[PDB]
């Protein structure tokens, strides 16, 4: 709401949703945050769940 | 046996003492283990394996993270452990960071 | 028998491979304790409950020292 992001198309906004990594003793909060683009449609064959893991690594670096 | 006296064995194994020398620690064991015998949280061995690899990358023992890829396979190869999840969560819970 | 001791071989193996998993996560459990820890898990038990006991018993061997 506060930044310009609210005005964009509802598809890429809705598929932008948050995720986190699973809790364990001694973790760091900066590592556990991530953003996940999630796919439910036919577009899976170009953005599949094994490519999402590569993306998580990229976003972390 | 029974699990209550088997927990007394654990209390003889961590400490270096007899069971008539200390009765306090076994009372802490029976107070925490008691009125709970069944996990009320998520059950999957696959997720806790993906939480052990994620932890070994965070400690930069990333060659040991490819060792766990073989040790979990060996654990499947014997196949005589009823819950593989409970001991993996237990061993994950006591993890130290020496870096 | 003979195969009834081969199952005893397959349990000592379980116990050793979980000790390799025990050292790479750097827990304090040794082999003898780990043989209690696998026995408890066959009946089914909360690791969330056992970890606090082990993390207290390792904090009560130098405080009862």
């Amino acid at each position: 709401r506060a930044t310009n992001a609210q005005f964009d198309s509802p598809e890429i906004l809705r598929r932008l949703d948050v995720r986190l990594l699973e809790v364990s003793p001694g973790d760091t909060g900066w590592d556990v945050f991530s953003l996940d683009y999630h796919v439910d449609g036919p577009i899976a064959t170009v953005f599949t769940r094994e490519c999402m893991s590569h993306y998580l690594r990229v976003f972390n670096f | 046996k029974s699990p209550n006296v088997l927990l007394q064995n654990l209390c003889c194994r961590i400490l270096g003492r007899s069971e008539a020398d200390v009765a306090q620690q076994f009372q802490y064991a029976v107070r925490v283990i008691g009125s709970n015998f069944a996990p009320t949280v998520e059950r999957d061995e696959f997720l806790v394996a993906e939480k052990i690899k994620k932890e070994l990358i965070r400690q930069r023992r990333e060659a040991d993270a490819a060792l766990f890829s073989e040790l979990h396979r060996k654990l499947h190869s014997q196949g005589v452990l009823k819950n593989k999840w409970s001991i993996l969560y237990l061993l994950l819970s006591l993890s130290e960071d020496p870096r | 028998a003979a195969a009834a001791a081969a199952n005893l071989n397959a349990v000592r193996e379980t116990m050793d491979v979980l000790l390799e998993i025990s050292r790479i996560l750097n827990t304090g459990l040794d082999m003898e304790t780990l043989s209690i820890c696998v026995r408890l898990c066959e009946q089914g038990i909360n690791p969330e409950a056992l970890s606090s006991v082990i993390k207290e018993l390792r904090k009560a061997t130098e405080a009862l020292k």
